[PDB]
Order: C-alpha cells, then structure tokens, then sequence
C-alpha cells in the first residue's frame, strides 16, 4: 500500500499542476488570438461597408 | 438532560478516537496500525459491516 501513495500522489500532481498551467498559457494565447482575429475581421467588415457605400452612391 | 449527556459524552470519545489516527499527506483515508483479537474478527468484520 505504501507503494500506491506516491503512484497516484504523482498521477494526481502533475495532472493538476498541469491543468492549472494550460488553463493560464491559454488565456495567455486567446488575448492575442482575439485580438488579431478581431482586427481582421474588423477590416473586412470595413470594405464590406465601402462597397455599400459605393452602392449607395 | 442524562440522555443529552451520553451523546455528548460517547461523541466526545469518539472524536478523541479520531484523534489518534494517521492523516495522510494528500490521500483522504486513514491508515491505521493498530491490535485486534482474532478469535471475534467476525464479528469486528459484521461491525464493520453495520
């Protein structure tokens, strides 16, 4: 049974070492991530809107 | 009040009991190294059981 202790004691750890660490990394990420997808889109949708306005022209 | 005071009594020995025990670093059991007669085990084993 002493063997088992430290077994799932480092199963547990580092699984949850881990998981703490991935979740901050990929916040870490997403705030770029957003940010560039947004600013693309955004550009896009900005000659979406010159082409309507040449429309309304 | 006397039926009070053996809850609150037994339960106090109870606690103790859990007192003398061995908290694991992280694992929630309990380890005990402890006696037992052998010639009642069944019985402490339907104790168990209850």
């Amino acid at each position: 049974s002493q063997t088992q202790g430290i077994q799932q004691l480092l199963q547990a750890e580092k699984r949850a070492a881990e998981k703490v660490a991935d979740a901050r990394k990929r916040k870490a990420r997403r705030l770029k991530q957003a940010k560039e997808e947004a600013q693309m889109e955004v550009e896009q949708y900005r000659r979406e809107r010159e082409q309507e306005f040449q429309s309304k022209q | 009040i006397r039926v009070w005071f053996i809850k609150v009594r037994k339960m106090k020995a109870i606690y103790h009991t859990l007192n003398l025990c061995n908290i694991d670093v992280t694992q929630k059991c309990l380890i005990a190294e402890v006696w037992c007669p052998v010639t009642d085990l069944d019985s402490i084993q339907f104790a168990l059981r209850r």
